């Protein structure tokens, strides 16, 4: 499930890398904290590139 | 100890002995148990036994005299005696019934300084059951500051009687 | 990170004649503050107990004076008057709970002086001792009974009749978790809550046994008796006397430190033997340190992780300095002197979840690993007694009522 | 918690026990390292993290690496680099990676990571560090150059340096700094190939590959300065005179109507003997008027005047007539601005030439009648010439200056009137000045009025002037400090007057002046007529009136005074 | 790995 | 006489700030940690008890077929996409993350007896009782257009 996401913002373009994630149970009360909590989010998502306007 | 989590409580049902960091009602419960258990035995004797008649009459008049029983009756009322009946016969709460005091802590406080006497004798023990006969003869001790206030309010103070 | 202390004389000096005053001036001010002399003459001779973590000390007087205190800092946690004689004092798995052996029953107190439980079953108890990892408190009584109490639940798991007369000499093996009892027969008895009879009896003295102690490793046993003998026994399957010496008087009290030093309590005089201890018992040839108390000794114990020895006597309580007695490096998770309240309450929950059941106490702590070979009918018999009934037995046949002429 | 800390210490053990086996470190020294490493480990494994603890952890290992290196030389032991040095280096890289992830925006942390990788790490490791930094910091042109510099000078790969430069210009199409360094690196590449042939395509060797950079960059950046800048790097290399010749020719042809290009041609011509120095200068001049006919703008003119002064201040008579004609010639064209009028006149005055400076002064006044600065410039000239026209100067100057606020002119008139006019006229000038100037500029006027009164008159004259001016509120502390000094010089030294002057000054500036309060307190002690017991109430009054930092400054100053440091 | 598809073994 | 005593320096053992965490020295002497065999037996017994408490296998049930399910096929490239076929002849595509049906097609008359996906994942194949083999596109039809094999 290693993949790259492109995020567009008013400040610039952001390129991010995803390491691993529980895809099937993502929208479940305990597993959903993987993206809601900042500490858990940092463990699975990294910022690889950024280009401001 | 510390508050147990969900999984810990399943493993340890209770640790109440070590679970650390308003009145006992222990002796009254033992006496209430002895009376009720004695009522069971006498109920089991044959209904026309003369021993049953004498023992039950002797037991039930004793309870009536001390005030644990409201009215003259059979062994049916004998199963209603509890810790509440014993607590109602204490000296401070009798003062509260007689309107000599309005609060329990005030009623208790009057006792130890010695403002309250049961007949000639002065009683300082709050744990003291007063009989129905003795209840008629509880009053303020003489030469007490409370009795002065009662006489002053009634405009009946007489200094010859001290 | 730490190294044990030492004490060597020079130019042929004997360490026995060195007094406590010489030691205090020659060591740093922090250690010098650990040497003090409490003077309590009005009430009776005192028995003392150190908390399993060396921070806390509790003591009890014969006349009924009981106080618990932090001893490192000089603060008093509680000081109360129990209204009758006191024979022994012990902590219960922490500094929070105190058990006192009063004249008539056994009582449980808070470290602030609040009474918690009064056990009516345990009566006329002379000696107390606590098994930490099983949460069991063991009592020896005047009437001749040995009782085990589960403090975790509050129930008496076993009550054993020793049937040997008065019980006054008791100790435990920390490695083994068995109880040792001395007798006037000259014999020492080994007990476990599972059995109704002693595990073993060992003849040790030609007279009555007056004191008994075992090391932390569970390897050596030290005993003294009226025959004026100090004996060291090998508990590792041999039960033979390794060393023997003659004394002016039988040792009233004995103890072992965590590094293997042995101390003898003789009247008003305390004597300490030290040995290399590396797979060897201490040497009884010549003492390591000596001291003379103001009154006859009534209790001895080494602080767990410090180089101090606690002595209780008629005059009061004194603290000796014993360089090299305490174990230097402690584990922060099992017994931390420098632990916060939140660290403490996390530790106790871990221990409570981890309690060892009483029946598992045996002479071998690793016996559960061994595979027992027994006959099939042997297992069938043993299942019956433990349960009281056969769970596979078939009840006699009773026909069911049926219709169409079958009722 | 410590289980991670205990995790990391056990990993450090195998290299430490090897250091004991070699004999480099003693067993006690091994204990000290473990203890200090544990303390640093606790700081970086907390829930609350600071940037300083990571730096302290990294700096400790670097110091440990140096101590090992120095001891290995004395023993002459060179084995076991992998078990010891590579273990420590790998551990430091993990700390930098964790820190760089936490604080991405800090360039100083990134550069510290790069500096460590150069000294101690593999070149393939340093390659990742540059790429990671450039990924999030691509908007800084200087960081691109640092990576390209390392590939060229250190890794010796011209190809990798070329792609680094070319990509950088795609991120920064308009950056002149990137083009110049790209221009230099290709010319640096040609020099390397020239040396290669001597040791053993031709178009590359000629510098054509750098010529493509010049042609395209000039088209994107249409600036004369960038064109001149490119020629400078081309000159620095001995080869490719044709490239220098080509750019120089395009400079005049493409860039005209700009003064900078014409100036560059003139200064190149600069690059018996006094005569030989001479006819260069007229040839340089001959270029200058040639630019004047082609480009008659004001900007080109000043470049010719400013050239003339530089030769003069650097024979002195010979340089002078060139300045004379060009100053005159610009003057009828009226293109010359006010600033250069002053610069010539001041330059002439320093070299004792007093007749031209008047002509410069007169020309400025006629051109810019309102400018009071030129009037001061003219005023300085006539005093130097000693001409008897100073009185006529002031009458003309003030009528031309319709604005009332001309502070230097009023001061100069009072100064001149003292020297060569009666006492009463000096007072008349001072009183007129105080009427014209009313605001904060009156502060300097009042001080000079008081100073004149003491010198023209005596103490009595100063007292009369002080009494008249004591109610005109715009003041300075120098007004009261001067009057206090005058009272001290007199033989009487009335202590009542000294306190009276201090109270008036403290009423105006007591809220902010810590020095004035300290001076008042020292007066009561040191003066023979002073009353030292008043110092208690002065300190109490000073603390309440002073506000903010001034109050705390007074406390420090008084504490210094109690000791001998004063 | 929690989100990665596991493919059968291939010769290598 | 020469002597030192056991005197712990408090700075080594006490944390320095409130932001700091408590220090935990560890000693693995077996004398300090007895009863290792009975102790770990209790820990193992607790773990088995908690495993029985926390066993909750059922997650969700997907509804929408009007006859019994007969075929299942998972998507080679995507974990959350599965294909199913019922006895009435319809084929349904499901999203496992959302637990809903994405598409419904009337693939066959009678049962659908099998379904397989092309390894690239852009098509799948089905077989029914009408003696037919049909190839479909994994991507859904655009707008309201009826889906065509």
């Amino acid at each position: 499930v290693l993949l790259h996401v492109l995020f567009e913002h008013a400040v610039g373009y952001a390129l991010l890398a995803l390491k691993e994630v529980e895809e099937i149970s993502l929208l479940q009360p305990q597993v959903e904290e993987s993206v809601l909590n900042l500490g858990k989010f940092h463990s699975i998502v990294r910022l690889v590139a950024f280009c401001p306007f | 100890v510390r508050k147990l989590k969900f999984h810990e409580q399943k493993l340890l049902k209770q640790v109440d002995f070590l679970n650390w960091e308003r009145e006992d009602y222990t002796r009254y419960n033992q006496l209430s148990r002895a009376v009720r258990e004695l009522a069971r035995r006498l109920r089991d004797l044959p209904e026309r036994d003369q021993f049953r008649v004498r023992a039950s009459a002797a037991l039930l008049d004793k309870l009536y005299a001390l005030g644990l029983v409201p009215t003259r009756g059979s062994l049916e009322l004998c199963d209603f005696v509890t810790a509440s009946s014993f607590c109602r016969r204490r000296l401070p709460t009798v003062l509260l019934k007689l309107r000599m005091a309005q609060h329990l802590q005030a009623a208790v406080a009057f006792v130890e300084q010695g403002h309250v006497r049961v007949g000639p004798d002065v009683v300082t023990d709050p744990a003291f059951l007063v009989t129905r006969s003795m209840e008629d003869f509880v009053t303020w001790v003489d030469s007490s500051k409370i009795k002065r206030h009662v006489l002053e309010y009634n405009e009946e103070r007489d200094d010859f009687d001290l | 990170a730490e190294e044990p202390g030492f004490l060597e004389g020079e130019d042929g000096e004997d360490t026995a004649k060195i007094c406590q005053a010489d030691i205090v001036e020659a060591v740093d001010i922090a250690s010098a503050a650990k040497h003090f002399d409490l003077n309590l003459r009005q009430f009776g001779p005192y028995r003392l107990n150190y908390s399993r973590t060396g921070r806390h000390l509790a003591f009890g007087g014969r006349r009924g004076h009981v106080a618990a205190l932090d001893w490192v800092t000089k603060k008093l946690m509680c000081e109360i008057n129990v209204m009758e004689a006191v024979r022994d004092i012990r902590f219960l798995h922490s500094e929070a709970l105190l058990a006192v052996a009063q004249n008539r029953w056994l009582h449980i107190y808070d470290n602030q002086g609040i009474e918690l439980h009064c056990i009516r079953r345990c009566d006329r108890v002379t000696r107390l001792e606590f098994l930490p990892f099983h949460f069991l408190l063991a009592t020896a009584s005047e009437t001749g009974f040995l009782t085990y109490l589960d403090v975790s639940v509050g129930k008496i798991v076993a009550a054993l009749n020793a049937r040997a007369g008065r019980l006054d000499v008791m100790s435990q093996n920390p490695y083994n978790a068995v109880i040792h009892l001395g007798h006037s027969n000259g014999t020492v008895s080994l007990w476990s809550p599972a059995m109704k009879e002693p595990l073993a009896k060992i003849l040790c003295h030609r007279g009555g046994v007056r004191a008994v102690a075992v090391d932390s490793t569970g390897t050596y046993m030290a005993t003294s008796g009226l025959d004026h003998q100090l004996k060291i026994f090998d508990l590792r399957g041999t039960y033979q006397p390794l060393s023997t010496r003659t004394l002016p008087h039988g040792a009233g009290h004995l103890a072992f430190s965590q590094r293997g030093l042995l101390v003898a309590g003789m009247g008003d005089v305390v004597n300490i033997w030290a040995g290399q201890g590396k797979a060897s018992p201490p040497s009884l040839e010549q003492p390591y340190l000596t001291h003379r108390l103001s009154g006859p000794v009534h209790g001895l114990q080494f602080c767990p992780f410090e180089d101090v020895l606690g002595v209780g006597h008629t005059g009061g309580i004194t603290s000796m300095l014993v360089p090299g007695a305490g174990e230097p490096n402690f584990d922060g998770l099992e017994s931390n002197p420098y632990r916060s309240r939140k660290q403490r309450q996390e530790w106790e929950v871990k221990a409570l979840l981890e309690k060892v059941p009483a029946e598992l106490i045996c002479l071998d702590p690793r016996a559960l690993a061994e595979v027992d070979v027994i006959s099939l009918e042997q297992g069938k018999k043993e299942q019956i007694e433990r349960l009281g009934y056969d769970p596979q037995a078939k009840a006699p046949f009773q026909p069911k009522p049926k219709q169409k002429g079958r009722s | 918690m410590a289980e991670i800390i205990q995790e990391r210490i056990e990993d450090r053990l195998p290299e430490l026990e090897q250091l004991e086996r070699i004999g480099l470190f003693s067993h006690a020294e091994i204990k000290a390292i473990i203890k200090k490493a544990s303390d640093l480990e606790y700081k970086i494994q907390r829930r609350t993290l600071f940037k300083e603890d990571f730096i302290n952890y990294v700096q400790y290992e670097i110091n440990l690496l140096e101590l090992i290196q120095r001891r290995r030389t004395r023993i002459g032991y060179s084995f076991k680099k992998d078990e010891i040095e590579n273990s420590i280096v790998h551990r430091v890289q993990g700390v930098f990676q964790r820190a760089s992830a936490k604080w991405k925006d800090d360039v100083q942390l990134w550069l510290s990571y790069v500096a460590f990788c150069k000294k101690w790490a593999t070149k393939t490791r340093l390659s990742k560090v540059f790429s990671a930094m450039l990924a999030i910091h691509s908007n800084k042109p200087a960081l691109w150059i640092m990576a390209a510099k390392w590939e060229m000078e250190d890794r010796l790969s011209s190809e990798s340096a070329r792609q680094l430069f070319l990509r950088a210009l795609r991120f920064h199409p308009e950056c002149p700094k990137l083009y110049k360094e790209y221009f230099r690196m290709e010319l640096m590449h040609a020099e390397k190939l020239r040396k290669e042939k001597e040791e053993f395509s031709e178009e590359i060797l000629k510098g054509e590959l750098a010529w493509i950079i010049y042609k395209n960059s000039v088209s994107i950046i249409k600036g004369a300065e960038f064109h001149v800048s490119l020629l400078s790097i081309a000159q620095l290399f001995d080869f490719a005179k044709d490239l220098q010749k080509e750019i120089y020719d395009d400079l005049q042809a493409l860039h005209t109507d700009d003064p900078l290009t014409w100036d560059y041609v003139a200064r190149r011509e600069l690059e018996a003997k006094a005569v030989e120095v001479g006819r260069k200068e007229e040839r340089c001049c001959a270029v200058y008027e040639e630019a004047v006919k082609t480009l008659p703008t004001e900007a080109m003119w000043k470049c010719y005047i400013t050239f003339c002064l530089e030769r003069f201040t650097k024979l002195r008579g010979k340089r002078l007539e060139r300045t004379m004609t060009v100053f005159r010639k610009a003057h009828e064209l009226k293109l010359l601005s006010e600033c250069q009028y002053k610069q010539l006149s001041v330059s002439l005055l320093c070299y004792n030439f007093l007749r031209e400076a008047l002509e410069v002064a007169v020309a400025g006044t006629e051109l810019f009648r309102d400018s009071g600065t030129m009037w001061q410039l003219k005023l300085q000239v006539l005093i130097e010439s000693k001409s008897p026209d100073i009185a006529m100067l002031f009458e003309e100057a003030f009528v031309h200056l319709k604005p009332q606020v001309c502070l230097p002119l009023w001061i100069s008139w009072a100064e001149w009137s003292e020297g060569a006019k009666s006492q009463e006229d000096t007072e008349a000038v001072f009183k007129k000045a105080l009427l014209a100037v009313i605001g904060a500029d009156s502060v300097t006027l009042k001080n000079k009025y008081l100073d004149w009164a003491y010198r023209s008159g005596g103490y009595k004259k100063a007292r009369a002037v002080f009494k008249s001016l004591q109610e005109s509120r715009p003041f300075s502390v120098d007004f009261f400090r001067k009057m206090i000094q005058f009272e001290k010089e007199q033989e009487s030294c009335n202590m009542a007057n000294i306190r009276e002057y201090y109270e008036r000054a403290l009423r105006e500036f007591g809220s902010a002046d810590s020095d004035l309060w300290m001076d008042y307190m020292k007066e009561e002690l040191n003066h023979p007529l002073g009353r030292p017991e008043n110092c208690g109430q002065i300190y109490w009054r000073a603390m309440k009136m002073l506000q903010g930092e001034s109050a705390e400054a007074f406390v420090a100053k008084h504490a210094m005074h109690q000791t001998g440091h004063l | 790995k929690p989100g990665h598809i596991i493919n059968p073994i291939k010769a290598e | 006489m020469k002597v030192k005593m056991l005197s712990r320096n408090p700075d080594n053992y006490v944390r320095e700030t409130k932001l700091d965490l408590q220090r935990v020295p560890r000693n693995y002497d077996p004398a300090l940690h007895p009863f290792e065999v009975p102790r770990e037996y209790i820990r193992a017994l607790n773990a088995t008890k908690l495993e029985r408490v926390f066993a909750k296998p059922f997650l969700a049930s997907l509804d929408g077929h009007r006859d019994g399910v007969n075929c299942l096929a998972k998507h080679p490239e995507k974990l959350a996409t599965v294909l199913s076929g019922a006895c009435d002849g319809e084929v349904r595509i499901w999203n496992l993350t959302q637990r809903n049906c994405i598409r419904t097609i009337q693939a066959h008359e009678g049962f659908v007896r099998g379904i397989c996906t092309r390894f690239c994942g852009t098509s799948f194949f089905t077989v029914g009782d009408d003696k037919t083999v049909k190839q479909w596109k994994m991507d859904g039809p655009g707008y309201g257009d009826e889906e065509e094999p």
